[PDB]
């Protein structure tokens, strides 16, 4: 089974991040890292083999990727720390295999730090509320034009690590029932719930890829 | 029929990944809108995300840097289907050819050779045979071609060049008279191994060649 | 049908030259030995010399570099004949698009504009236009695309932001009360145009506003 | 009118630099690749300049020695040649592009040249000197290193106090002024020239050249008397 394991500071130092891989063979394939505070976003990735990378120019200048081969582990350095990076921290493995370009569906379960260009998608509501029963649909929209191979949505509920949803549009993730269902194509896409119920209330987020870097939506809070 | 060239990607590539590699295309996209698709290992079976295609523009991408050694050679599909999922095209076959490049070094199969000859041997006597492995490609290119030389001789008694060797076989012969035991026991001999026949990186190794009665 | 998509090339590559766009091939070579060739303006007729194609292998070669300011498309045509002339395959269409590059900087269509306006005006009146043009694409990029503003007013009596520009219309406006004749009969404004929507380079001309009674 | 003016002779001293002219005229100049040649007692391809964009290509060889600029105001190419010796003493020719067909063009206008005194696919062309009889069949030979495309083969003609001159073009299309008794042929790594039957006119250096990537490379030469 393909795992990522990940296991306090202050102002100016810099704090090296581990991500543990296990289940497959660690050197080739492209790990990502992302941050989240109280939304998303994509920090860069690496391909362990070559040590390799792609970064979002928005922490070129914060975050070093690297890996050590010998003991199957990425690490993410952060340097010259404030109180704007205390945030949690993912590693996430590509990807899904059809022919399409990867994403990112297994992630660790988050490092948090606390500290004494782009295709945009603007997600609306940010919070909404509905009964049981009623149907649900929430918007992602896009500065830019995206692929309907490369849209897609996670769930994450308070305390654990988001968690594939829909991809590439309109396919369910495995443990999603059939009640949710996605849709769109160009720069608008929608998120929708036949009857919602008591289990889906969480924080929904929009991700495209269309280039680097990837990004997400602002996020839709559900009760 | 007109079809996609094979593509050759170099092994051991730097990016930017994804790189466009080719671009798929059906004519029947002026009447309707197509939308392409992938398969096969490196697509959507194992080796696991090595190629992908974008859907709507039909470029072919490679995903993660090539290794020869591993895998030489993809055999991919690519396909054409309208909105409602019809097929528009017989799927295409599209090769990757993955070429070589030096990544690799030559071996010698030991650090030192020994072989013996007679002092009274005619120049042309085979005295002995070294031998250099190189595991990049050989027949395609010369990266894991050998070419081998003598450098240096010790001592130069009663001259240099006693001995030649074989550009390709690695064997050592005796080019002149004359070898006396008593005076001179034994030469040394410094050999090297170089790939792309001759014109790449280099391995030395030490063949001594005793002399005998 | 599966064809060769379009070569979108930008204009002023660096090369190396010759520049492989693309690969033709017919799947009638595993079979017999295939020729290939190339025609249309570029290729066998002007201009000269931009297009080949190597005749064993099918690469198709730019030679020189392309501007799209000169010449936007090319439409030529790729032809497969076996040893002894035979045709064996419907001649192919290829497509190059030359893409935009901003090398051109964008120009004021006079030197020096001339306008007046009356002391008593509101905030809001406008006074004048001015008008800059940039040779390069202004839909699919913002190479022609230009932004004004004013460098600065002289003199700056009452105060010093007595006027405005309109960043894409080009129409100065007084935004400010106070002028009078008698006091300061003449403004000069330093007007600039930059392409790339006020990203790019930045060409300079002068704007004299005369106040009237 | 295609033509290159070049001024014939200089005479320069060891470690100098000179700068060698080539003045065209007859059409639009920015537009076409010009490329040099060096020829002393074989002949040498030393690079190319497209002057719109003064976008060069060199032979590795004369990386150090040579260095091709452009005065588009003046219609005029100029070589560099730097730290000279007596081995850069030689006649230099400035050539423009090219046959215009659909394959990689060649250079058939040739300037009248200017003297000088102070891993690519290698062509071997045989014999170096041989002579015959009117009448009698010639046939001469060039085999290279490595493959050549049938489109990238070319043979040329020098008299002694003239530039080379287009002869053969991609294997066996004679050129302009060439008479049917020649006939070219050949594939892959060996190629030939042959004439049916001799004629006094013929007698002349002729050489074969190449194209399979740069550099463009030329045989030693064949003198027939
Ligand atoms: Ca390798
Ligand atoms: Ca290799
Ligand atoms: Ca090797
Ligand atoms: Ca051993
Ligand atoms: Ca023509
Ligand atoms: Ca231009
Ligand atoms: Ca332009
Ligand atoms: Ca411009």
């Amino acid at each position: 089974q393909v795992q990522l394991q990940q296991p306090l500071v202050k102002p100016g130092a810099s704090v090296k991040l581990s991500c543990k891989a296990s289940g497959y063979t660690f050197t080739r394939y492209w790990i990502n890292w992302v941050k989240q505070r109280p939304g998303l976003e994509w920090i860069g990735n690496i391909y362990p083999g070559s040590n390799i990378t792609n970064y979002n120019e928005k922490f070129k200048n914060k975050a070093t990727l690297t890996v050590d081969t010998s003991s199957n582990t990425a690490y993410m350095q952060l340097s010259s720390l404030t109180s704007d990076d205390s945030a949690v921290y993912y590693c996430a493995r590509e990807g899904i295999y059809d022919g399409y370009f990867p994403l990112f569906p297994y992630w660790g379960q988050g490092t948090l730090v606390t500290v004494s260009i782009e295709n945009v998608l603007t997600q609306s509501p940010a919070i909404m509320a509905a009964s049981p029963g009623e149907k649900v649909t929430m918007t992602c929209s896009a500065s830019s034009s995206v692929s309907s191979g490369n849209f897609h949505w996670y769930q994450q509920k308070p305390g654990t690590s988001p968690k594939l949803w829909i991809y590439r549009t309109s396919n369910l993730a495995s443990g999603v029932p059939a009640r949710f269902s996605g849709s769109g194509s160009g720069t608008s896409y929608s998120l929708t719930i036949s009857s919602m119920e008591a289990e889906d209330a969480a924080t929904y987020y929009c991700q495209q890829w269309s280039g680097y870097p990837w990004t997400f939506g602002g996020g839709t809070k559900l009760e | 029929d007109w079809v996609v060239a094979p593509i050759s990607v170099p092994e051991n590539g730097k990016g930017p990944f994804p790189q466009r590699l080719n671009q798929l295309k059906s004519n029947k996209d002026r009447d309707t809108k197509i939308f392409y698709s992938i398969t096969g290992p490196g697509a959507d079976s194992p080796p696991e995300g090595v190629f992908a295609v974008e859907k709507e523009t039909g470029w072919l991408l490679l995903n993660k840097p090539l290794d020869r050694e591993e895998i030489a050679k993809y055999e991919l599909f690519g396909h054409a289907v309208s909105e409602n999922g019809a097929s528009v095209e017989d799927p295409m076959n599209i090769s990757i050819i993955v070429t070589d490049q030096n990544d690799h070094k030559p071996k010698f199969t030991q650090d030192t050779f020994r072989g013996s000859v007679l002092e009274g041997v005619l120049p042309g006597t085979s005295v002995m045979q070294v031998t250099a492995t190189d595991e990049d490609d050989a027949i395609y290119t010369y990266n894991g071609v050998v070419a081998y030389s003598i450098h240096s001789q010790e001592p130069k008694d009663p001259h240099d060049l006693m001995f030649t060797i074989h550009r390709s076989t690695g064997t050592i012969s005796v080019i002149s008279s004359g070898l006396d035991r008593e005076k001179v026991p034994e030469y040394t001999l410094t050999i090297q191994a170089t790939d792309m026949d001759g014109d790449g990186s280099t391995t030395t190794a030490v063949a001594v060649v005793e002399i005998l009665d």
